């Protein structure tokens, strides 16, 4: 439940993320001053239409990709076992949650200078990108 | 079928808010009054 | 990056091609991505530190069991955001 912690959040901020970006082009689009109970119910769950199967299959990764440790025999078995069930548990947990809660608990309720430096080494892996495929075998 | 599934709990809401209300304070319970140990038993 | 040449940018590639316009898909598919991302691997390493650290009763073993996982989260997403990108770009040209 101790790794697990790191995920059942970043479960909940990926959708919460999208969804701020959405409600930053309805804003854009529309007026500011006029908004209703349910033109802001329409927004974040219209986030929710993209990421939706992208995080619950990708947590329903993180707790499948993990089975093969069950089949650890005798002791070892006995002490990562306990682990995985608790690991696996959290998980389906966090991602059964995002998809009946956290969506909702989210409609009851220094970027530039990251985007600034990734970009400028971004285009240059566009360059040739047959070259930078290259590099990352060498790693 | 994510999404249909994002949908009908996005109705349920507010009879899905008090379950997990329900369980948040059932799972309060439960861990109060869990066994304890330093690891899981090993031994054959 | 798939949603990206799934949008409206999308109706300009399958039908002629266009780097300097499926390199602007890729571009946006990269500063949305900058936000989810550095929070995630943020999240992820952030929450999956303090067991890093390893003093006190049963400390041992759980330090082992993180360290992959903290030192596998550095070079999963910083190589990731160079690998997936400029190799996606390299698939989509041969199917064309």
């Amino acid at each position: 439940i101790a790794i697990a912690v790191g995920a059942m959040v970043a479960a909940a901020i990926v959708m919460i993320e999208n969804a701020h970006k959405r409600l930053e082009e309805w804003q854009h689009q529309h007026p500011d001053a006029t908004l209703d109970n349910k033109t802001r119910w329409q927004v974040i769950t219209d986030a929710s239409v993209e990421v939706g199967p992208a995080l619950f299959i990708s947590l329903l990764i993180i707790t499948l990709s993990f089975i093969p440790i069950f089949t650890l025999e005798g002791q070892e078995g006995r002490l990562f076992g306990p682990l995985a069930f608790t690991k696996t548990y959290a998980m389906a947990g966090a991602a059964l949650l995002a998809i009946v809660v956290i969506p909702i608990l989210m409609g009851y309720w220094l970027n530039r200078f990251l985007i600034r430096v990734y970009h400028p080494l971004l285009l240059k892996v566009l360059h040739w990108p047959k070259t930078t495929l290259l590099v990352a075998a060498l790693s | 079928m994510i999404e249909w599934i994002i949908r009908r709990s996005v109705a349920n809401r507010f009879l899905v808010l008090m379950g997990a209300l329900f369980l948040s304070i059932w799972g309060t319970w439960t861990i109060i009054n869990t066994p304890v140990d330093a690891l899981p038993d090993l031994s054959d | 990056l798939r949603h990206a040449i799934e949008a409206v940018p999308s109706l300009n590639n399958p039908q002629t091609f266009s780097e300097q316009k499926l390199d602007e898909a890729l571009y946006h598919g990269a500063v949305l991505r900058v936000r989810p991302k550095a929070m995630t691997v943020a999240v992820i390493i952030a929450g999956l530190l303090p067991i890093l650290w390893g003093t006190g009763a049963g400390s041992e073993v759980m330090s082992r069991i993180a360290a992959p996982m903290i030192g596998g989260m550095i070079t999963a997403p910083l190589l990731s955001l160079f690998i997936i990108p400029a190799a996606y770009k390299l698939m989509w040209l041969h199917r064309h």
